[PDB]
């Protein structure tokens, strides 16, 4: 599994987006395009996240 | 590093 750490807050704009806060750890579910990935948060919510706002987390 | 611009959404796989 791949997890990322949010570097910035993301409020979301489109219905499909997953909003998150700086420091949130998100699971990556799939990578449909280079800069937008499908992720899930600890509350079970799913949606698209901007790849430039996150960092690999180990 | 600052904060990078929000990326455009493109055609998906």
């Amino acid at each position: 599994a791949e997890y990322v750490r949010a570097l910035f807050d993301f409020n979301g704009n489109d219905e499909e987006d997953l909003p998150f806060k700086k420091g949130d750890i998100l699971r990556i579910r799939d990578k449909p395009e280079e800069q937008w990935w499908n992720a899930e948060d600890s509350e079970g919510k799913r949606g698209m996240i901007p790849v430039p706002y996150v960092e690999k987390y180990r | 590093y600052g904060r990078p611009p929000l990326p455009p959404k493109q055609k998906r796989k």
